[PDB]
């Protein structure tokens, strides 16, 4: 049972009472 | 859903996705998207106050369903402090100094969006950006300094808000299982990128339809970064098309608690993305405020005002601590 984020990918930070969406993006290229 | 709060959050979160499908459109696939809804969603919610008009409807249509009065309370909800956990958000603006501005807009600026309105010299131009600077930065604990690079003499208004976030992972990653791994941006273009290593009891399932896997981070405080991986980095405009509140609300069902432990394996990186939404949100209907015949006559009768400029600046830093990120939306009122 694996997750591995080895590629680009969404990413969401969210309230999870509100589901308010905080910030949102994709993640291709970290520095 | 039901609660009110949540209708708000849903438009709001309705704004952001949007928002994503336009910037999608000058994206290269090797290119990072990262920007806060709500920062944007407040700025323009000052702008809204003083609209009239076209202008004014857009804007309405734009940010969706007194309107405006639960959206301080949502803001009033997320905006809290506690063990391991910090969401912060500020606006401020600040008037020309000649400028008169009416009271029903200075007051329902300072009811729903908490600020009162700082008047500046904009002529003096030099000091104008190391006033406001040094304002952001005494209200903001030295988190925000230079969120102002420039400002016109001809200036009448700047609207500003800053969101910062910080969160500890509820599982907290260990720095001594942190090695560098190919991060494949690609089928080719590989780099080794420090990647952290953990096995904890993580909520994840496949997306058959998407043909991607979901995973939830908590943090503390009651947050969590959904992280959406295509298994094919040629599945990812599929995935980034469907983004929407009612896809959110597909993917945290499909979150059981799924609490058998995981391996995960997650990049850890700091990066950062300025954008100027102007064409974006023309896009999304809201043209008219950037218009020689925009009507912010809510604001004042002295001048007519449009916007000039609306940029969005922000940055992601995950950790083996947690994640901290910093949204900055400025919003620039001329003649």
């Amino acid at each position: 049972p694996t997750v591995t984020v080895d590629r680009p990918f969404v990413v969401l930070i969210y309230d999870e009472k509100t589901r308010a969406v905080i910030f949102m993006g994709r993640v291709a290229d970290p520095k | 859903k039901k609660s009110k709060t949540q209708r708000i959050a849903s438009a709001v979160n309705g704004l952001g996705f949007r928002l994503y499908k336009q910037v999608l459109g000058g994206a290269g696939p090797a290119d990072n998207i990262f920007f806060s809804p709500l920062s944007i969603a407040s700025a323009l919610g000052v702008v809204t106050a003083g609209a009239n008009g076209s202008t004014r409807a857009e804007l309405d249509t734009a940010l969706g369903f007194k309107s405006m009065k639960y959206f301080a309370r949502l803001n009033g909800a997320l905006y809290k402090r506690s063990a391991g956990f910090e969401l912060m958000g500020k606006n401020v603006v600040f008037s020309k100094k000649g400028l008169w501005l009416y009271r029903q807009f200075t007051r329902t600026v300072a009811h729903l969006f908490k600020s009162n309105v700082r008047s500046v010299d904009f002529g003096d131009s030099k000091n104008a950006v190391e006033l406001m600077n040094a304002y952001i930065e005494k209200v903001t604990s030295k988190k925000f300094p230079d969120v102002i690079s420039d400002v016109d003499t001809d200036t009448s208004l700047v609207i500003v808000n800053v969101i910062y976030f910080k969160g500890s992972w509820g599982n907290k990653f260990e720095p001594d299982l942190t090695k560098n791994v190919r991060f494949w941006v690609n089928s080719s273009y590989s780099m080794m990128v420090p990647t952290m290593h953990q096995r904890a009891k993580l909520s994840y399932t496949q997306d058959r339809k998407l043909r991607s896997t979901v995973v939830k981070l908590p943090y503390e405080g009651g947050a969590s970064m959904l992280v959406i991986v295509p298994h094919r980095t040629e599945d990812l405009p599929k995935v980034e098309e469907s983004v929407s509140q009612e896809q959110l609300e597909e993917w945290l069902s499909l979150l059981g608690p799924s609490n058998h432990y995981v391996q995960l394996s997650l990049p850890k990186f700091k990066i950062s993305v300025s954008y100027d939404l102007k064409a974006y949100l023309s896009a999304m209907g809201m043209s008219s405020m950037f218009s020689y015949g925009a009507d912010l006559s809510r604001i004042t009768g002295m001048q007519k005002l449009h916007v000039d400029k609306i940029t969005h600046k922000s940055v992601l830093h995950v950790n083996e601590e947690g994640t901290e990120a910093k949204a900055e939306t400025v919003v620039g009122i001329m003649a």
